[PDB]
RNA sequence: ACAGGUUUGGUCCUGGCCUUUCUAUUAAUUCUUAAUAAAAUUACACAUGCAAGUAUCCGCGCCCCGGUGAGAAUGCCCUCCAGAUCUUAAAGAUCAAAAGGAGCAGGUAUCAAGCACACCUAUAACGGUAGCUCAUAACGCCUUGCUCAACCACACCCCCACGGGAAACAGCAGUGAUAAAAAUUAAGCCAUGAACGAAAGUUUGACUAAGUUAUAUUAAUUAGAGUUGGUAAAUCUCGUGCCAGCCACCGCGGUCAUACGAUUAACCCAAAUUAAUAGAUCCACGGCGUAAAGAGUGUUUAAGAAAAAAAAUCACAAUAGAGUUAAAUUAUAACUAAGCUGUAAAAAGCCCUAGUUAAAAUAAAAUAACCCACGAAAGUGACUCUAAUAAUCCUGACACACGAUAGCUAGGACCCAAACUGGGAUUAGAUACCCCACUAUGCCUAGCCCUAAACCCAAAUAGUUACAUAACAAAACUAUUCGCCAGAGUACUACUCGCAACUGCCUAAAACUCAAAGGACUUGGCGGUGCUUCACAUCCACCUAGAGGAGCCUGUUCUAUAAUCGAUAAACCCCGAUAGACCUUACCAACCCUUGCCAAUUCAGCCUAUAUACCGCCAUCUUCAGCAAACCCUAAAAAGGAACAAUAGUAAGCACAAUCAUAGCACAUAAAAACGUUAGGUCAAGGUGUAGCUUAUGGGUUGGAAAGAAAUGGGCUACA
C-alpha cells in the first residue's frame, strides 16, 4: 500500500507451516485395529483396503494399504507414512510395505 | 452470475435462521450460563487484588456490582 | 526462477495447488575396498568400571575443560565497570558480576487496559504531592536456545537451595523403558591443552591415535535401484475388464490399457536409488467498478502532507419548531334502485349495500418535474412564518455526533393500506400467485435498536489529457494521505470483548473437505421473453372421407410351448418376406459323420459374440439451404467478416437452382436433395477388423413347431 502502511505492519512474513498427518515425523508406529474396506470418490470407482490404527502418538487414524494381498491382523504392528491417497477421502496415511508385519506384496513369478 | 454467491449466503442465513429458533431455549440458557461465569470470574479479578495488596477484606462500602446480569 | 502443469465446449483475466533445484534425518531395495569429516530419539530411569590431582607438611587445584539445550522471548549490539586473578622497582593486562541504554530483536490484539506499576523533600525514614506504563502495542498467552572465530542458560526436582522430596552418568564408555531414530563396557599421556610442582616430572575418558556405521565428499577394485500417458529423458507382447490395482498434479482401469501386474527394448541415476517427513526457496514497493478488498456518514485527537488560486450564493425540495388545507376518502343523515363487489373465468363476501346530495377528524401530499436544487450521509419536492445550513477550507480513528425500512417499550391516533390469520377459488397438493374480509404495523409524542444491493458496487484533497485499449462497465493516469484486501468453501459461523439488544448488533477463527473457487467474453443450443412475416393439407377457423365400437383378416405385445432371429418414439407394428405344409429354416427333439464342396494347404466349415470396429445399402431432419478447401482483413483471431446512393471481403468445388423423365408446349408429378445429426437401421443380403468354436457354436437324415386368457396397430366387410 502505502509506505506508511507498509512501515507499520513490517514486512510480510512466510507463515509456518502446518503439520499434517504424521505431526512432523517421517514414519509412525502402528497398531492394527480393524482391516476393512473403502469406496472412492466419483468418476472413478474401485474398492480399497484400509486399516484403521493406532500410532505412537496415542492418537488413531485411518491408513491405506498398497499393492494388490497382504496379511492383516489385529495386533499387528506397522510402520506407516504420510503418502495422503488420491481415490478416497481423508485417507492421508499410508503402511510401509516390508517392515515388521507387512512383508514385501509377494511375487507371482 | 454474482448471484451465484449470494446464494450460497441467503442459503446460509436461512438456514441459520431457522437453527435459532428451533434451538432457543437451548441457546437461551447457554448465554446465562456464561454471564454466570463472566460475573464470577469479574469478582475473582477483584478478589485477587485485596489478596495481591495485602487487606484481608474486601475494602470499605464495596458491594462489587453485577453489571453483565444487568436486566430490565 | 528463464519457468512449467492444472479451472472452461473454448478464449482471455484473476487465483491457489503442484512439478522442476539443493541439504538433512528415517525407512524400503541394494552394497566392494580404502581415506577424510560427521555421529544425534529421549533434562525418562540408571547395574558395573573409570572422568583430578599434585606435592617435603600447609598449600594449591577439584562443571576448568567436558555434556546438554531443560529454561527463559529469552536476548544481539553498545555504554560503564565492582571483584577475581597474572605480571611488577604501582601501575599495566586478561577475564569480566551487578547496573545501565542510541538502535535491532518469535507469534498473537479474539490478551486492551495494567492496577500502584511514580515523582518531591536531603530533612536524615518522616512527611508532601497524584501520579507511572500503554494502539509507535503496556499487561498477558503461546512456541522457542542463539545474531556462531563464539555468546546465553542449566547441573536430580521445589526459577532460586537454608530447609523438603529424595539419593541424581545432560563427563567417558555401556544398560533397561521410550521413540521413525541403535558407534567401543576400546589403547595411550607419544604429541597439544590443563593442574600442581624449584625442578626432573606426575595425573588427565580433555585430547591424541584407533574401533564401529554407505551419513556426507574424495579415489578406484565395486552393479544396482527408479522410471518410461502428460508436465518430464525414455516401451513391445501378454494377462486383467470401473475388477485387481496405480498417481506429486492432470488422471489411468466399463474387452482390443504404451498409466494396472508381468515380460521385451529403452531412459536416467549409480555404491547408491526411491519413498517419506523437515527445511532452504516461496507472497504485496501488487492491488481494492464487475474478480478478495474503499468502512453507512461527518468532525476532531494522535500522527502527518504543504509554490500561486482556493465565501458564493440557492433557481429554492436541508433540518427543527409553530400554525394552515386543495383534491380524494369515511362517519352520519336525505332521497332513489335492488342489487353491490370481484376476477382469465368464478366463487365466497356484503345487502347496516349501491348511485346521488350533503359533510369534520385521521392519513397522504396529481400537475409543476422534459427541473436537478438542498443536506455529511440516511434523506428531502402541499402552504405560511420562526430558527438555520461547521470551518480563510489538506489527510485523520476502535473517540464524538448522526444513521432508510423493519422491530422493541409506554401513551395517544385509526381514512386507507396491510405481514399474520380465516373464508373463496386454482391445484395432484397450493401452507403460494388471483378473490374477500380483518390484525400487528405504517401516523403522532417520548425513549430505544444501529441494520440495507446503506451501491453511483467507483475513498478523501490537489491536479493532467501527456503515456495508453486484457475483457466488460462510467475512457487513462500522476502526487499526498488514511482504510482495506493473501485459494475456495466452512463462515453475515464457533468461542471470546463491548453494547438500554438477552431468537440481537459488532469483532471474527480453526478442524475438516476440494484442485480448484471466481470475473469478463466467444460461438452454439434453448427460452410457458418481445417484435415483425408466414403455415397452404395446414397449427387455428373451415370442407370431405375414415380410425377408436361390431364381425373377420393380418402384425406386434403378453401369457403358454422342447422349440428362431431382426425392427419396436416421430424414423416399429401386411416390417426384412414381391411371402414358412415338406423345402425355405437359421429353431427344438432324437439319431448319425469327422481334412468334413475346392486345384493345394496343422486345413476346411460356423445364420456364434461385437451394427458402440466396419464397407456395403438405407432411415431421419429434408424440398432444409447451406457445406468446403485457397486466400485476405480485424489497436488479436475463442471467433468474426454484410449494408448496393455499399462500410473488407474474393474463391473454382459439392448442394439447391438449371436441365433431363412422364414421347411436342407449359404447369404438375416423378427424380434429385450436399455437409453433417440420431454411436438411428442391418455382422441373418454379401463382405470383412477383433474375438471366440474345431470327434463341434461344424455337416447331414427323420419328425416336430407357428396353441390363445387376453391387450393392442393396420386393414376388409358391413350396419342397409
Ligand atoms: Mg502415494
Ligand atoms: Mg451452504
Ligand atoms: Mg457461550
Ligand atoms: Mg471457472
Ligand atoms: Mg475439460
Ligand atoms: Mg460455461
Ligand atoms: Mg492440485
Ligand atoms: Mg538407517
Ligand atoms: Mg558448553
Ligand atoms: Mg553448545
Ligand atoms: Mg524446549
Ligand atoms: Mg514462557
Ligand atoms: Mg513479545
Ligand atoms: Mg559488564
Ligand atoms: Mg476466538
Ligand atoms: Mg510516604
Ligand atoms: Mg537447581
Ligand atoms: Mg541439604
Ligand atoms: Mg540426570
Ligand atoms: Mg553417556
Ligand atoms: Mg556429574
Ligand atoms: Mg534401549
Ligand atoms: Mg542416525
Ligand atoms: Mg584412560
Ligand atoms: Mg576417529
Ligand atoms: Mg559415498
Ligand atoms: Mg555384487
Ligand atoms: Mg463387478
Ligand atoms: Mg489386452
Ligand atoms: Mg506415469
Ligand atoms: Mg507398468
Ligand atoms: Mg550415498
Ligand atoms: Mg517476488
Ligand atoms: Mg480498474
Ligand atoms: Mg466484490
Ligand atoms: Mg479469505
Ligand atoms: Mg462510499
Ligand atoms: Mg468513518
Ligand atoms: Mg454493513
Ligand atoms: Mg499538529
Ligand atoms: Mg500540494
Ligand atoms: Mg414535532
Ligand atoms: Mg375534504
Ligand atoms: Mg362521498
Ligand atoms: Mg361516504
Ligand atoms: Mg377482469
Ligand atoms: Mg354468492
Ligand atoms: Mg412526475
Ligand atoms: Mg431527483
Ligand atoms: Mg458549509
Ligand atoms: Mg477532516
Ligand atoms: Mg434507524
Ligand atoms: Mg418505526
Ligand atoms: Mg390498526
Ligand atoms: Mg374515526
Ligand atoms: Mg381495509
Ligand atoms: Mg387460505
Ligand atoms: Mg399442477
Ligand atoms: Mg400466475
Ligand atoms: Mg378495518
Ligand atoms: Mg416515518
Ligand atoms: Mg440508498
Ligand atoms: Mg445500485
Ligand atoms: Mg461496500
Ligand atoms: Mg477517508
Ligand atoms: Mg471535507
Ligand atoms: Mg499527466
Ligand atoms: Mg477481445
Ligand atoms: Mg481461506
Ligand atoms: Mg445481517
Ligand atoms: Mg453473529
Ligand atoms: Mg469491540
Ligand atoms: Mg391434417
Ligand atoms: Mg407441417
Ligand atoms: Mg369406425
Ligand atoms: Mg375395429
Ligand atoms: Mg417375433
Ligand atoms: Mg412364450
Ligand atoms: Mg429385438
Ligand atoms: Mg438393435
Ligand atoms: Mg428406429
Ligand atoms: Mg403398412
Ligand atoms: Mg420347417
Ligand atoms: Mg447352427
Ligand atoms: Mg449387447
Ligand atoms: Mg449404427
Ligand atoms: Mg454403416
Ligand atoms: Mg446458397
Ligand atoms: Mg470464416
Ligand atoms: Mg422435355
Ligand atoms: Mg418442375
Ligand atoms: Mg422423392
Ligand atoms: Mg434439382
Ligand atoms: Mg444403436
Ligand atoms: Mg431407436
Ligand atoms: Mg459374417
Ligand atoms: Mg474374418
Ligand atoms: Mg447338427
Ligand atoms: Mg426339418
Ligand atoms: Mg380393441
Ligand atoms: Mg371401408
Amino acid at each position: 500500500a502505502t509506505l506508511n502502511q507498509m512501515h507499520r505492519l513490517g514486512p510480510p512474513k512466510h507463515p509456518p507451516g502446518k503439520m499434517g498427518p504424521t505431526a512432523g515425523r517421517p514414519q509412525l508406529k502402528g497398531v492394527v485395529l480393524r482391516t476393512f474396506i473403502r469406496k472412492p470418490k466419483k468418476p472413478n470407482s474401485a474398492n480399497r483396503k484400509c486399516c484403521r490404527v493406532r500410532l505412537s502418538t496415542g492418537r488413531e487414524a485411518v491408513c491405506f494399504i498398497p499393492g494388490e494381498g497382504h496379511s492383516l491382523q489385529e495386533h499387528h504392528v506397522v510402520l506407516v507414512q504420510g503418502g495422503r491417497t488420491q481415490d478416497l477421502p481423508g485417507v492421508k496415511l499410508t503402511v510401509v510395505r516390508g517392515k515388521y508385519d507387512c512383508g514385501h506384496v509377494q511375487k507371482k513369478k | 452470475k454474482n448471484i451465484l454467491k449470494i446464494r450460497r449466503r441467503k442459503m446460509n442465513h436461512h438456514k441459520y435462521r431457522k437453527l435459532v429458533k428451533r434451538t432457543r431455549f437451548l441457546r437461551r440458557k447457554v448465554r446465562e450460563g456464561r454471564l454466570r461465569q463472566k460475573q464470577v470470574k469479574f469478582e475473582r479479578d477483584l478478589k485477587r487484588i485485596w489478596q495481591k495488596a495485602g487487606l484481608k477484606e474486601a475494602p470499605a462500602g464495596w458491594q462489587t456490582p453485577k453489571i453483565y446480569l444487568k436486566n430490565q
